[PDB]
RNA sequence: GUCCCACCCAUACCCCGCCCUCAGGGUAGAAACGAUGCCCUGAGGAGUAGGCGGCCGUGGAGGUCAGUGACGAAGCCUAGG
RNA sequence: AGACUAAUCGAACCAUCUAGUAGCUGGUUACCGCCGAAGUUUCCCUCAGGAUAGCAGUGUCGACCUUCAGUUUUAUGAGGU
RNA sequence: CCGGGACCGAGGACCGCGCUCUGCAAGGAUGCUGGCGUAAUGGUCACCAGCGACCCGUCUUGAAACACGGACCAAGGAGUCAAGGUUUUGCGCGAGUGUUUGGGUGUAAAACCCGCACGCGUAAUGAAAGUGAACGUAGGUGAGAGCUUCGGCGCAUCAUCGA
RNA sequence: AGAGACCGAUAGCGCACAAGUAGAGUGAUCGAAAGAUGAAAAGCACUUUGAAAAGAGGGUUAAAUAGCACGUGAAAUUGUUGAAAGGGAAGCGCUUGUGACCAGACUUGCGCCCGGCGGAUCAUCCGGUGUUCUCACCGGUGCACUCCGCCGGGCUCAGGCCA
């Protein structure tokens, strides 16, 4: 066929709607992109077995690219919400990312964007009051 | 593009990669072909040997019409055959008929012997024919008539 | 100071494609693997000649696939990094099989109505990843135009820049004893 | 805390003035090759302006990181500051200066959650 | 005003273009990457009745 | 004038760090990669005229960022970063 | 008196041909990286200029072939300082 | 074989050479401890100090020149475009190739479609009349990448003798 | 009459304005500069000082440092205020010092034990869906020697600057 991962790959590597590039570093914005970062083993849009997390309401949901649906985008993602507990989601991610050889060099990565979206999920503490010390006596009279 | 330019990358520096001795000036040398017997002469010798002179006589009025003649040689004398009827007549399923090929009709004029031909008669009629195309097609068994 | 004459000398040969055709690129990456974990001075060749432009890679006719094919190499697979046309001149073609970077619709349509088959370079990397019983074939690199105005000059016999041919165009004077003086 | 980094080494704190830029006010400090042919500048005389070459080049592991050991990533909205979720200990967010004050705010909320630094916080 | 304002492109090559953006159009990634909303697409090569 | 000892310092020499250039390698039954990437190793760096490469900036056009903005765009000033 | 002919006269003023031509003078606009000269040959109403070869850059290609060398050695010629 | 001093610590799981072999000074710094946790370190600016430092551009063998231009500032300001040619890139098709003079059509200067002729190429040579390209598996010799059944087959290209 | 990958008040026609105008020349001819308050003049009543121009109050406005010298308001150049240096230039480079003024970093986060508080899933099993067909999700069960979170104490680890 013409089509393929890597022809994606070609047509798509030095532009596309997802790139964010800048001095610093050259980031994406796809959805099934883990580490938003712009290469081939994480531009999940172009691969056919591809990761999702987000923010779901108390937990994460998580998007993975149906291989027999690349043709049918409304129903090429299978999604789960795990909102039970943080170990659980991350057992059940790294399985759905390695058992059964569904992007297992990705393992790592879901299982690091699950524990940042929970990690973020926390309620903030408040920050310290900041402290003068050129403007401590200016501000002291 | 102007953008993909030399002049972009010349700026900053001055004389424009021209040089500083020799200063682009507007004509240095002269116009067009200025001095061809002359300083221009080593170029106009090494290069267009010839440039200079007459040769041979003149043709006033010269219609170039009087001196259509297409040539074409036996080896694509075949490809003027249609392909189907070429590949039965290459592969033997005729041998009974013979295929005849108006080269004045396909625009050409005089048959050249270049190539080889196939042991298959093939009749031609050409207002012109050279005479290793004629022996070619008489050996291939065929015969060339002359049509105007 | 180190006394060097030559120093930051780059390499005089091409190292990548300039064309920037996907599939070219795809081609690349698969003969650049082999290159590597292969042996085959086949595969080196291959990738080398993937890089080159045009001009580099001249057409190769059926009629000069069919010359080399003779003397016990009518059953080895002709490997061409090139175009491969047709030639109306051959007119019967025999059975062969022939991998090729691009076949014209005609050269294609007589190989397999011949009897042959034709293949692309990944299937050729597919089939013989070696290159085992293979005929690597190169078309005439110097058949062509602007070659016979090269080295121009004296007693050359290369052809001149002329806008036309005819018996006052480059013609007398450095061209025949009666203008005073030939070439 | 920014990622574990080797000491950041800058080998030039000076910014490079454009000859004579001190003494004309037509020069703007900008640096500008010198291509005269007498320039003392240019043919390196001892006492004068340096000029800049690649061997003041950064450390590659260091090139663009800011004194705390994070790069600035310049962010428009919420959503941008979004695209630093899984790079906290290596990118600080800089709030881009046309954003309003509204916006300033949701982007600081959003990147306490997250836990990237702001380099523009305060206001 | 002579100034070459347009550009002669030989057919086959606009043809080729054509089949090749046509053939990019069926595929689901390169709408996405050229900001396309398709994510309640049914099919990519989405075909609706004539009828309608 | 001759002979001897110690010492001073060049952008030279030696060792080390870093930048770039050039060169040579590794990297897929892919747990995979801005493969235009990453990893390892060696050497080299003057330059007018001039050549080539890569990049920065400006006016306008197509696409895109579901981009910024009267809760303040652009511009301008700034011994603040 | 080459004087005068509207402050203009060894050929007035105005507009146009006209952006007249100049081998001559002046100028010719961001950055970094790599390479890097010549003032010599032959011809030219040539001598403040050109073409031509040389020096230079870039792009390649060829098996980069086991060859190449501003060097020494050995053997063997020439020269008239 | 023993001291005394200076500058430096690149790399970052293991892998290797090894030794004085439960370990080690062997393919690159660790261990322990103290003060401070802020303008203390550090940056920026102004000034003093030590050393260094001629005015740029240009022509030129040679410029700081007693060589020329430049009082200062803002804005403007100089290798463009067209035709033709050439070589080299990238493309499409390929013994062919080129729709857009024109016609059809259109959501109307776009896009899409059509073909006769024509241009270039497919044959050269001679002033011209004119003639016009295979003895050979399209030749022999020496090289020649790559294949090889290991006996040779020999691309491109170069030199050479032939047709 | 319709348009533009055109120009945007030193540009674009010489002319975006009472522009072929003002002005120059006997004349033929030559030939400029010059756009922008504000949404709306609401274009500052009135008091006071002054001969007046104006100033000071006051008023209008979202805004008068938008007041017909009117959007913004750069540089050259100038005034005041503050700091500093200066024995026939100054500026500048490397390096400290002083004075002034500052950006960061830090003020925690990880784990492990011992108590308190809260909750209901924590394993397992059953059913229904999904899916990468073995991995999950949703309901039912669980029901306190689980699980999760928040406080309090102790310990461990890392984490700033100068040594
Ligand atoms: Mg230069
Ligand atoms: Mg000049
Ligand atoms: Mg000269
Ligand atoms: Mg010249
Ligand atoms: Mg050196
Ligand atoms: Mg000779
Ligand atoms: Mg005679
Ligand atoms: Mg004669
Ligand atoms: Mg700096
Ligand atoms: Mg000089
Ligand atoms: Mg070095
Ligand atoms: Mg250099
Ligand atoms: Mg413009
Ligand atoms: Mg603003
Ligand atoms: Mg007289
Ligand atoms: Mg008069
Ligand atoms: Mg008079
Ligand atoms: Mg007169
Ligand atoms: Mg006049
Ligand atoms: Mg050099
Ligand atoms: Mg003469
Ligand atoms: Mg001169
Ligand atoms: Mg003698
Ligand atoms: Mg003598
Ligand atoms: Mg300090
Ligand atoms: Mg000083
Ligand atoms: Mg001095
Ligand atoms: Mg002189
Ligand atoms: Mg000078
Ligand atoms: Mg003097
Ligand atoms: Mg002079
Ligand atoms: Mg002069
Ligand atoms: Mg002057
Ligand atoms: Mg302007
Ligand atoms: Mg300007
Ligand atoms: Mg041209
Ligand atoms: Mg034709
Ligand atoms: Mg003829
Ligand atoms: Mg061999
Ligand atoms: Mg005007
Ligand atoms: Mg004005
Ligand atoms: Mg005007
Ligand atoms: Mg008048
Ligand atoms: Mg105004
Ligand atoms: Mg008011
Ligand atoms: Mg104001
Ligand atoms: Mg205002
Ligand atoms: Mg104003
Ligand atoms: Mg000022
Ligand atoms: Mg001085
Ligand atoms: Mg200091
Ligand atoms: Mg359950």
């Amino acid at each position: 066929s013409n089509v393929s991962a890597d022809l994606i790959w070609e047509v798509s590597r030095n532009y596309n709607s997802f790139l964010v590039k800048q001095r610093t570093g050259t980031f994406s914005r796809d959805a099934l992109n883990l580490t938003n970062q712009h290469s081939r083993k994480h531009a999940g849009f172009v691969n056919d077995k591809a990761l999702g997390i987000v923010p779901a309401e108390k937990g994460v949901k998580v998007i993975a690219k149906k291989v027999k649906a690349a043709n049918k985008p409304a129903s090429s993602l299978y999604t789960v919400t795990y909102k039970s507990t943080a170990r659980k989601a991350y057992k059940a991610i790294a399985s759905q990312a390695a058992k059964h050889g569904y992007r297992a060099d990705l393992r790592q990565a879901a299982v690091a964007r699950a524990s940042a979206i929970l990690r973020s999920q926390r309620p903030v503490k408040p920050e310290p009051p900041k402290k003068l010390r050129g403007a401590a006596a200016r501000r002291a009279a | 593009p102007t953008r993909f330019s030399k002049t972009r990358k010349h700026r900053g520096h001055v004389s424009a990669g021209k040089g500083r001795v020799g200063k682009h000036r507007k004509h240095p040398g002269g116009r067009g072909m200025a001095g061809g017997q002359h300083h221009h002469r080593t170029n106009l010798d090494k290069y267009h040997p010839g440039y200079f002179g007459k040769v041979g006589m003149r043709h006033f009025h010269l219609l170039r019409n009087h001196y259509w003649r297409p040539s074409i040689n036996i080896d694509k004398l075949w490809s003027l055959v249609p392909s189907d009827v070429r590949e039965q007549y290459l592969s033997g399923q005729k041998k009974d008929t013979a295929p005849v090929i108006d080269l004045l009709s396909h625009g050409y004029a005089k048959l050249l012997g270049k190539g080889r031909l196939p042991e298959i008669p093939v009749v031609v009629r050409a207002r012109y024919v050279s005479a290793e195309a004629e022996r070619k097609v008489k050996e291939a068994g065929g015969v060339v008539e002359l049509v105007a | 100071g180190i006394d060097l004459r030559w120093k930051h000398v780059r390499s005089s040969h091409r190292k990548a494609p300039k064309s920037d055709n996907v599939y070219l690129k795809l081609l690349v990456k698969l003969y650049r693997f082999l290159a590597r974990r292969t042996e085959a001075p086949f595969n080196k060749v291959v990738l080398r000649r993937l890089f080159m432009s045009r001009i580099n890679r001249p057409p190769v006719s059926l009629s000069r696939i069919a010359r080399n094919l003779k003397n016990g190499n009518e059953k080895k697979t002709v490997v061409v990094v090139a175009t491969v046309t047709d030639d109306n001149r051959l007119l019967q073609v025999p059975k062969m099989e022939v991998a090729a970077l691009r076949f014209t619709a005609k050269a294609r349509a007589r190989i397999e109505a011949a009897g042959g088959r034709t293949l692309t370079l990944d299937q050729l990397a597919l089939e013989k990843p070696t290159g085992a019983n293979t005929l690597l074939l190169r078309g005439p690199k110097n058949a062509r135009e602007a070659v016979k105005h090269f080295g121009f000059g004296p007693h050359k016999h290369k052809k001149p820049y002329v806008r036309s041919k005819g018996r006052k165009f480059e013609r007398a004077r450095g061209r025949r004893r009666s203008r005073g003086f030939k070439v | 805390a920014a990622k574990k980094h080797v000491p950041i080494v800058k080998k030039r704190t000076k910014r490079f003035m454009r000859h004579q830029s001190d003494r004309f006010k037509c020069l703007d400090s900008a640096w500008r090759k010198p291509k005269g042919i007498d320039n003392r500048v240019r043919r390196r005389f001892k006492g004068n302006l340096a000029m800049p070459s690649i061997g003041y080049g950064s450390n590659k592991k260091t090139k663009h990181m800011m004194p705390s050991g994070h790069k600035a990533f310049l962010v428009h909205n919420v959503k941008d500051v979004e695209l630093l979720l899984m790079h906290n200990r290596t990118y600080a967010a800089e709030i881009a200066h046309n954003v309003s004050s509204r916006k300033r705010i949701d982007i600081i909320t959003r990147a306490k959650q997250l836990g990237v630094k702001v380099t523009n916080a305060k206001a | 005003i002579w100034r070459k304002w347009h550009v002669k492109i030989n057919q086959g090559q606009k043809r080729f273009a054509t089949a090749s953006a046509l053939a990019a159009s069926a595929v689901a990634p390169l709408l996405m990457a050229r900001g396309h909303q398709v994510s309640t697409v049914p099919e990519v090569p989405l075909v609706v009745d004539s009828a309608a």
